[PDB]
């Protein structure tokens, strides 16, 4: 209850650094230390309470060390404190931050862990980590017994594995007496988090948002991006005020081409424009990139105002705070993955958000100073055209990995589970169609050797269930590889200005058969030139997707170490080489298959989805079976990613569903037929 | 019907998922956006 605390650093047990003192000086400010008395009698009173708080209020950098004091103040053996944030670039940032707050380095006392990006020792004490990071440490830990805290952040964001994390803590805190749990959001939500543990106790942070005016567009905009760029440069030229620049789009590609029709429109006035600092947010960025966003705007000859633009997806919607910001560019939209039970796919999507999104938004334009929050649409749009609230992520998502992890932690009735969202019993039921077909769970719905093992692979079940299939068609090497390319950004960097000369690059890699082996062609090059950035410009070939493949493999290859799989390859002189490749992504991916029909699109086989080849494809034909990666939901439907397949290592391969009692009529199922009267002519 | 054997083994009668019945009984659908027009075009 009450330690000996010397002026030392407790891990050093030598004198703080100045450093530390000047950041300790501005954190006991923050609106969160107010109440850090009253946090710390409910913390020692009660199992599980929830904390509520703007964002800004101090509550992810301050409250986690407050839980390492208390763990300091228990007898026994150290245990953690776990802090879990939906999204990486909020765990990676932050973490550096209280590393710096707690005078210590990073991946030391205090780290953080993402897929594929572990960053902690044997002296962590603090992890912050990914919302899924932790439901999947649960897998080998039930009850989490390396951490005496657990804090879920963000709540409000609803994300999948939260919502399961709610659940499967809810559980553990009935076995458990000695563990913490926090709840954090930046919205009461009416009361759902408390309501849900068992009408716990509530710490309301006061906010302290100064007002903002909010201003619309008179007519529906034609192109948001457009608005989003014309927006930005008149705030830069007419606000007389100082303060920062907000933009939200919606993913990757979108802000880099943002961020250069910024910077030339603005550099195209030689002389007394203000400089801008322009700066993109987004879910990759590696940690010196994601850290610029803190750096100080340009300096103010003849009085031209300097600023930041930081021109960033929803990350900084709530989970970080950008300090300067005092205008906000709404265009109104994100970016989320949609999953149509009724039809079995999956695709990214750009959709309105909802008013509390919208505000949220705007909330941000008055931390530090009065603000501006430019929505670019009308004020009925407002009203009659966005939702009071987003749907929570379970109620639109894929199932089969949550229900696969799941049936891992050994909870059997996915029914009955404690959803604060119960998603709906068709998705329930196409998750259990899937990890079935897929042979991770048995006709009963039981765990099976394989599922078990599959759900050790942070991948897609498809994905899992390929590399670990691929063993025995002894090309695991290669579909390690290919998993690899698969689970990072886009290789082949496309310039709008360069269009010709990007393709022709990327016909270098292109394999006759598609895709996927494309996919490997640029790895296998990217290799065997030794990582070099500079091969990478003379190709188009983007060196941050290629870095991140090599360490996605080489942890990808650990995983497959530890479970004694076999990483092989064939003969290349062989026919059966790329052969063997191609049968193994059957094993993962044979519901994700279309056939050419006569007049020249494709059919998805079962779902009968008119899809046409995605134009990146390097395809230079239309094979009759094509194997897809993703189903794209445009204008048009396209499929990407796409390697050329024959139609008898269907039923050879994944006879369940391609079963010819239930397939329905078509091009495809004539094939079939012939081919399976053929076997047993 | 393989899915809704696997759910109707774990327990599922009808209607909604949840420890009281109480989810919704259908997936919500959701509008996707073309191109770059802006909400409420
Ligand atoms: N990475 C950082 N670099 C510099 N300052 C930071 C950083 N992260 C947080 N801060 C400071 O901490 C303040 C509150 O942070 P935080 O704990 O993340 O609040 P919350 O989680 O309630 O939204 C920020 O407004 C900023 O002043
Ligand atoms: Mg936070």
């Amino acid at each position: 209850p009450h330690m000996l605390e010397q002026c030392i650093n407790p891990f050093t047990n030598l004198p703080h650094t100045p450093r530390y003192y000047d950041i300790l000086k501005k954190r006991l400010q923050l609106p969160v230390w107010e109440y850090k008395d009253r946090f710390t009698d409910i913390l020692v009173r009660h199992q599980s309470f929830v904390l509520v708080g703007e964002t800004g209020s101090g509550k992810t950098t301050q409250i986690p060390q407050w839980c390492v004091e208390y763990m300091r103040s228990l007898p026994g053996p150290k245990r953690g404190v776990a802090c879990t944030q939906p999204r990486r670039v909020a765990a990676m940032s932050v973490a550096q931050r209280v590393a710096d707050e707690m005078d210590v380095m990073l991946g030391q006392e205090v780290g953080y862990s993402i897929r594929f990006e572990d960053c902690s020792s044997a002296k962590t004490i603090l992890k912050y980590m990914t919302d899924g990071m932790l439901l999947r440490e649960a897998m080998n830990d039930p009850l989490l017994e390396r951490y005496g805290v657990i804090i879920l952040d963000e709540a409000h964001e609803r994300t999948l594995a939260t919502d399961i994390l709610m659940g499967v803590l809810k559980e553990v805190v009935r076995q458990r007496s000695d563990l913490k749990v926090i709840v954090m959001s930046a919205t009461l939500d009416a009361g759902k988090f408390q309501i849900y543990f068992d009408n716990c106790p509530l710490l309301t942070i006061p906010g302290r948002t100064h007002p903002v005016e909010i201003f619309y567009t008179p007519e529906p905009e034609r192109d948001y991006l457009e608005a989003a760029i014309r927006t930005v440069i008149q705030i830069h030229m007419c606000e007389e005020e100082e303060g920062d620049l907000l933009l939200f789009l919606t993913g990757q590609e979108e802000i880099d081409e943002a961020c250069k029709r910024i910077k030339r429109e603005v550099d195209d006035l030689g002389p007394e424009v203000g400089d801008i600092k322009i700066i993109p947010l987004y879910s990759t960025l590696p940690p010196q990139q994601q850290q610029r966003i803190f750096e100080p705007p340009p300096p103010k000859q003849n009085g031209a105002i300097g600023r930041k633009v930081v021109v960033s997806t929803n990350i900084a919607e709530t989970s970080l705070t950008i300090d300067g910001v005092v205008f906000v560019i709404d265009p109104g939209f994100a970016k989320q993955k949609v999953y149509n039970p009724r039809i079995r796919v999956e695709s990214l999507l750009v959709t309105a958000i909802s008013k509390a999104s919208a505000q949220q938004r705007a909330g941000r334009a008055g931390r530090t100073r009065p603000g501006k929050c430019f929505r670019l649409y009308t004020e009925k749009a407002y009203k009659t055209e966005m939702q009071d609230n987003t749907y929570p992520e379970i109620l639109r998502s894929n199932l089969g990995s949550v229900v696969l992890q799941l049936k891992k932690l050994g909870i059997d009735d996915l029914v009955h589970f404690d959803f604060m969202d119960p998603p709906a019993p068709e998705t329930l039921m196409r998750a259990l169609e899937l990890l079935n077909y897929l042979a991770a769970l048995n006709d009963d719905g039981d765990l099976t050797e394989l599922g078990s093992m599959m759900a050790e692979f942070p991948l897609d079940p498809q994905l899992a269930k390929m590399v670990i299939a691929s063993c025995d068609y002894n090309c695991s090497n290669e579909v390690l590889s290919i998993t690899a390319m698969l689970s990072v950004p886009q290789c082949f960097v496309r310039p709008t200005e360069a269009k010709k000369a990007a393709d022709e690059a990327k016909m270098r890699f292109a394999h006759i058969d598609g895709d996927h082996l494309t996919l490997l062609n640029v790895y296998h090059a990217f290799k065997q030139n030794h990582e070099s950035v500079q091969w990478c410009y003379d190709n188009f070939i983007n060196y941050r997707s290629l870095m991140s493949a090599d360490n996605v493999r080489q942890q990808l290859s650990r995983i497959m170490d530890r479970f004694n799989l076999p990483r092989r390859s064939t003969d290349f002189t062989s026919r059966d080489y790329y052969i063997n490749i191609r049968k193994a992504l059957v094993t993962g991916y044979f519901m994700q298959v279309a056939h050419l029909e006569r007049t020249g699109h494709y059919l998805t086989v079962k779902d009968n989805q008119v899809v046409q080849l995605h134009p990146s494809t390097v395809l230079d034909h239309k094979p009759e079976w094509v194997l897809y990666n993703e189903f794209v939901l445009t204008t048009k439907n396209y499929i990407r990613t796409c390697t050329d397949i024959k139609p008898e290592w269907l039923v050879k391969i994944a006879p369940q569903y391609y079963d010819m009692s239930n397939f329905p009529q078509c091009e495809a199922k004539r094939q079939l037929d012939r081919i399976i009267a053929k076997l047993q002519s | 019907n393989i899915g809704n054997q696997l759910l109707r083994k774990m327990g599922w009668t009808g209607g909604g998922l949840g420890k009281s019945g109480e989810g919704i009984r259908e997936p919500i659908s959701v509008k996707e956006q073309h191109k770059r027009e802006g909400l409420g075009l």
